[PDB]
């Protein structure tokens, strides 16, 4: 109720970064705050979820932005879990499939 | 003669401060500084 009414619906897109540095207690975080992330997340608010290391592949099976209903939000929040980290960092493919 | 013995012991030195200046990164990451100093190596394996 307190985030309905704080700010207007949106059209969010999580980036992760999983190129070989994150690996370790900082991957560990990451898969914590997007599930966090995501809570905020409500039905009018739309929500993809994308990731890069030298390519950006999408997470999940998704590809668009989808409703982030209870059902969406569950699929990313089980497909943001089993990421692993390896390979080149690039900011420039990852703004690009953004 | 004089400073053969002293320029190859000029460009050892540089070849230390390059072996310390590597910053080793995990599952093949690498910043920009790794990739020219592997273009370093090249020029200091062939003078030795
Ligand atoms: C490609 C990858 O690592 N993702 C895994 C997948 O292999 C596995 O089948 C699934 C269920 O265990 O969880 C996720
Ligand atoms: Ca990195």
């Amino acid at each position: 109720w307190y985030i309905q009414g704080a700010a207007s619906p949106k059209d969010m897109l999580i980036l992760v970064d999983v190129s070989g540095s994150v690996s370790g207690l900082t991957l560990k975080l990451i898969r914590t705050s997007v599930s966090e992330m995501l809570e905020t997340l409500s039905d009018d608010d739309f929500v993809n979820v994308a990731s890069f290391n030298s390519n950006a592949q999408d997470v999940s099976c998704f590809q668009h932005l989808v409703q982030a209903n209870v059902r969406n939000k569950k699929v990313l929040k089980d497909a943001v879990n089993n990421i692993t980290a390896k390979g080149i960092t690039d900011y420039k493919k990852g703004f690009s499939f953004a | 003669w004089k400073p053969f013995e002293t320029i190859i012991l000029l460009t050892i030195f540089a070849n230390c401060v390059a072996l310390a200046v590597y910053l080793p990164m995990p599952e093949d990451d690498n910043n920009s500084l790794n990739l020219g100093l592997e273009k370093l190596e090249y020029f200091f394996l062939t003078v030795f």
